[PDB]
């Protein structure tokens, strides 16, 4: 851990959806992608594992955080062996290749691992507020760097690796993403799931609003099964909260509605249903994972993670909005990264503080007498 | 004696406070205290407070547990210490 | 300002809804109101003149801000005249009202000339952004202490002072105020402004869900002139958005939409507007002071301030939801205030920071090349 | 000579950093630093990435202007000293 140590001060470097389709569509070197990665994956790895030590004791003791540690490790040394190793070597790039593959897989239990990890935690030590917002820091994080890894990881694979699927996709990134098309792709994949739980399922609607060019279907440069996993989430609660609001009423089932935006900066993605809502002082818990199912915190991390966001908002008594924004522009995507540094490491360093703002008496004084 | 040590007394927290109720202890025996962290909150009547820690040192003893209602003014929470080599010198109360 | 020191330290004392309207119909004893006020004026006073000594020297120095000061001062002293003044004496009780009535009159310019020192301040060291949230920071507060204080007098001068306007009102608090009628004055006031400069106002068209009484007007405990004067900013700033997009088309205008909810615990709002919306990255700056006029940063506050909030998400292209989201419940409905302690004070003493998440070079490596 | 004094040189701040842009100091000539406060904003190719100070005391004198583009790795950007009374010995460089 010097060498971890080293590597967590290093900053990572983010990249852009234009810089990925720019480079494998017009440059597309191997040479190129491998000197950036055996640095870069290194870097990251580091800086999530700075963070996970941070952790609290009774949070990092637990098996399963030991074992993604370990699997982090394993990961890191690994990826090092490459640092002096030669491009002008068609074998080390080849054993790069397999490399990353390697990683990727041992990488694939991480997001149920450490889920069962602070699971085990709250079962055993009990549920802090204050906690509670630590670990929720960390995990956005965490879970950020993890999507992030993988977005390397897919983009060199796909690139030099060879069943070839999507083939106007550039890796993992489709340039032409007809947005309504994923829409109604995510919609049929919950639609069968709630359907065969609930023997019935909303109808959907779908509405586009194209303010460059008022007519055609909109267009988007991204990772369509980012886009993908965000809309399948909030439709399959769209349609859990329709289905059981109406299943005891006469007036049968309100459509799921979804209005697709274009602006100059935005391409909006809003979902409307009308299947009850949920009153204001439990929206923040619904982001928050030991409240929690870790669907809506996750898929909000895929939007602010090329500089979008995901917002919901409800009207008790009638139903939810919940938008998805993305950045219209691929300039202007850029990986928003967790950066391990003193600001990250205060975070896990704080000791709670007496509240800004007042709180009332749980037993206020009875001004009748 | 006893190493050097300080009382924490329960302040009138409002002007009109003349009781508190030590609702929930925000620091452990043996901890460090900082000029303004959180002690304690403290329920009245009128408020749910964030008593502050005003010196700083250590931890050394919890006079009233967590959980007791009505604790008159002046009546010592706790005991602060400025070494923690002087933390064990008052598990012996 | 010794004793300013300490009637700082003192936490202030939140009210519910309920209280004061328990109080003013039940009880409405002049002397509890006196006992009380008395000293928790002084308190609030002292709180908030802690934290304007806080403030950046350059912003501090500024005349607008040196009479504010001496105003609050002023009447800090004023009160604390009262705190040996038994209350079994008529003039006492007499003095104290008119003294009430003096501060009010004395803090009426007190938004404007505050406001007038930070454009000062900004037309004359010039826009930081760290620097603009401490600024917020102190103006949310500010501004909020200042409605706390207000609704404290109200209270005092309408229950104990007379004209006697609204009747069945309990000082300034109505136990059955009609949302909608609210909705209704704010929105023909708005578009009667609307109509002077622009020629023509959209249509409201509002709907009603009462989730417990489903066919009954929707009402709920509360302070009419603060709700209409959120009503009134969202309804002017849809108006003018509405009214800008369509001027130069063919179609006409678009109604803005009201939508009144009510659930267990929230009595929902929202307006909307297709009046083309907002980029996702300018809707934080819009509750900020010193980007701007101040009427949503404060209509926000008049939300936040008896635990409700107000919210904004647009769909940049199309138009703007805006939603008033209050308590249905009095008894949940406390004043929430800011008290002057440590962490208020480290909110000031903060030195920029390293971000937590990464930035993109201003000029990214070209990847084609 | 002068009063005991560090450099601040430029580290590499990625693994593939050569050179940086200083964009904007964040401490002002006779501060204190505080160790992980932030000291600059610093531009590459890359990134843009706050350098933290990592050795307490006060600035004494900025060697690099705000500014200046290209700067290699190693050279002194700054000087740090341990006492204030110390930060005027360096007005004179
Ligand atoms: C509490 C209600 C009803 C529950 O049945 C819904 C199932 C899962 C809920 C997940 C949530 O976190 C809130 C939510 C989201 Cl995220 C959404 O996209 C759409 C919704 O309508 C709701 C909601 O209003 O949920
Ligand atoms: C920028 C656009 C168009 C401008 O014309 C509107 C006038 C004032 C804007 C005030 C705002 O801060 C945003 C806004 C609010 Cl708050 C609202 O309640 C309704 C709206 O439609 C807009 C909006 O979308 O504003
Ligand atoms: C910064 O060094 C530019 C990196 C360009 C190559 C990237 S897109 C690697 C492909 S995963
Ligand atoms: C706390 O002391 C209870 C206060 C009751 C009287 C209040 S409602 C004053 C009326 S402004
Ligand atoms: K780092
Ligand atoms: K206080």
């Amino acid at each position: 851990p010097k060498q971890i140590e080293r590597y967590s001060r290093f900053s990572p470097s983010p990249l852009s959806i234009k810089q990925f389709l720019d480079f494998g569509r017009d440059n597309a070197c191997e040479k190129t992608s491998y000197m950036f990665l055996r640095k870069e994956l290194p870097v990251r790895l580091a800086n999530t594992m700075r963070e996970v030590n941070l952790l609290p004791d009774n949070l990092l003791n637990r098996p399963s955080v030991g074992l993604v540690q370990s699997w982090y490790m394993q990961s890191f040394l690994e990826l090092l062996e490459y640092e002096n190793k030669s491009p002008e070597d068609p074998q080390v790039l080849d054993n790069f290749l397999q490399v990353l593959i390697k990683v990727r897989n041992r990488h694939n239990d991480v997001v149920p691992t450490m889920a069962q990890g602070v699971i085990e935690y709250k079962e055993k030590f009990g549920f802090d507020p204050f906690i509670s917002t630590n670990i929720q820091y960390f995990l956005d994080r965490f879970y950020t760097n993890r999507i992030s890894f993988r977005m390397l990881i897919n983009q060199h694979t796909l690139l030099f690796g060879t069943n070839p699927v999507h083939p106007k996709h550039i890796g993992s990134i489709d340039p032409t993403c007809n947005v309504a098309d994923v829409v109604k792709d995510a919609y049929e994949t919950a639609k069968m799931l709630c359907e065969q739980y609930y023997l019935v399922a909303p109808e959907l609607e779908v509405e586009e609003f194209n303010a460059k060019a008022p007519d055609k279907p909109i267009q988007v440069v991204y990772v369509p099964s980012h886009l993908f996993h965000m809309l399948f989430e909030l439709f399959k609660n769209s349609m859990r909260a329709t289905v059981e609001l109406y299943e005891d009423r006469k007036e049968g089932y309100p459509a799921v509605k979804t209005l697709v935006t274009l602006g100059k900066e935005d391409l909006s993605i809003k979902i409307s249903d009308l299947g009850g809502g949920v009153p204001l002082r439990k929206i923040d818990r619904l982001f928050n994972y030991m409240y929690s199912g870790y669907g809506l915190p996750i898929s909000r991390l895929y939007a602010r993670y090329f500089q979008g966001d995901l917002k919901l908002y409800s009207m008790e008594g009638v139903g939810t909005d919940a938008v998805i924004y993305l950045k219209a522009l691929s300039s202007e995507s850029f990986e928003r990264l967790p950066v391990f540094n003193k600001s990250a490491w205060r975070h896990y360093k704080t000791t709670p503080e007496a509240d800004d703002w007042s709180n009332p008496s749980s037993e206020p004084r009875d001004a009748s007498k | 004696s006893y190493p050097p040590h300080m009382q924490v007394l329960l302040p009138a927290l409002s002007p009109t406070m003349t009781m508190g109720t030590v609702q929930r202890w925000e620091k452990k025996v043996g901890e460090k205290l900082s000029e303004g962290d959180l002690l304690a909150e403290i329920e009245t009547d009128k408020a749910t407070i964030g008593f502050e820690v005003q010196e700083e040192g250590y931890l050394a003893k919890i006079l009233v547990p967590e959980g007791t209602r009505d604790v008159p003014l002046g009546t010592p929470l706790c005991i602060i210490v400025e070494k923690e080599a002087d933390i064990s010198a008052f598990a012996d109360y």
